[PDB]
């Protein structure tokens, strides 16, 4: 745990010099703030030196029920004998809950708002934009992607 | 001169709301009446006295030219 934590640090120095997932973070926290969604997958770095072996067993004993996993395959396997391994190994998988802490999904609000980190020592100057999205369960994810497709992309070295 | 580059900024993090999505009067008497009575309190030992002093000689002046209006009594005979 410790010899990770220090990876995570390293990784989080890393991760803060990369330049795009950087302002992706920043748009995610602009965009969802006050809600679950605008803190980043990482975790800050207070948060990282101070959790300890007891919080991931929480995490363990709360996140990693059965009903919400997936076993999934794809190729050259059967469906048979993958449930037939499943019932094996996963059958033990303690759905239930330690008093009853049942979590529940909760709405994140859509905030219109802007962060800038200025910084003129750094060569390139990178800006994300977005709205509110349609969510996944929404059929107009096709016709905003359709609608992206419109837009497209481009590369400095797309050979158009 | 131009907008692209004025100054040389570094690690400085500005945030910002929409303004739809924020009061346009957010506390304008709470915290609006403080405010204006500290300006006031900083902006008026410097402003008010002279303004007193161009009130009392406008007095004085209205006084003494009515008193070179109004005669004496040092025709008796
Ligand atoms: C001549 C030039 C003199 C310049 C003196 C100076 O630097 O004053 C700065 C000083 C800065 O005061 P401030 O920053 O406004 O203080 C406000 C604080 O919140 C509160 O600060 P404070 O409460 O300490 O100030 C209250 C005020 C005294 O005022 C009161 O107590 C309020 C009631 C009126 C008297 O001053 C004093 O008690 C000390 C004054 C020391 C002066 C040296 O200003 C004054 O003292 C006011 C102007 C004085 C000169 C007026 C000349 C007028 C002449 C007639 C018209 C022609
Ligand atoms: C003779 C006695 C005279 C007494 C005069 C007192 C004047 C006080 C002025 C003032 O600062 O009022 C503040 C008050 C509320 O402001 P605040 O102190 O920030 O209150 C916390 C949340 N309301 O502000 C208000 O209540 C605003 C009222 C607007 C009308």
């Amino acid at each position: 745990i410790e010899k990770e934590r220090d990876v995570i640090l390293r990784e989080m120095q890393e991760n803060d010099a990369s330049m795009q997932n950087v302002v992706f973070d920043y748009l995610h926290a602009t965009a969802f703030q006050g809600t679950p969604l605008a803190q980043a997958v990482e975790g800050p770095s207070e948060n990282v030196r101070r959790l300890s072996r007891t919080d991931l067993t929480d995490y363990l004993n709360r996140h990693y029920k059965a009903p919400r996993m997936v076993l999934a395959a794809a190729g050259g396997v059967e469906h048979q004998q993958l449930l037939d391994l499943a019932q094996k190994h996963l059958s033990s998988v303690s759905r239930v809950y330690e008093e009853d802490a049942v979590p529940g999904l909760t709405p994140c609000r859509f905030t219109g708002s802007e962060i800038r980190h200025r910084d003129d020592a750094l060569p390139l100057a990178h800006v994300a934009i977005a709205v509110e999205g349609p969510g996944w369960a929404n059929p107009d994810n096709v016709t905003l992607q359709v609608a992206n497709a419109i837009i497209g992309h481009y590369d400095c070295t797309y050979g158009g | 001169r131009e907008f692209g580059n004025l100054a040389r900024i570094r690690h400085v993090i500005s945030y910002s709301l929409s303004p739809f999505e924020q009061r346009a009067f957010p506390s304008y008497f709470s915290k609006g009446i403080p405010n204006v009575l500290r300006r006031t309190r900083e902006r008026i030992l410097r402003v008010a006295p002279p303004f007193v002093v161009v009130y009392l000689i406008y007095t004085w002046g209205n006084q003494e030219f009515e008193q070179s209006k109004r005669k004496n009594p040092a025709m008796y005979e």
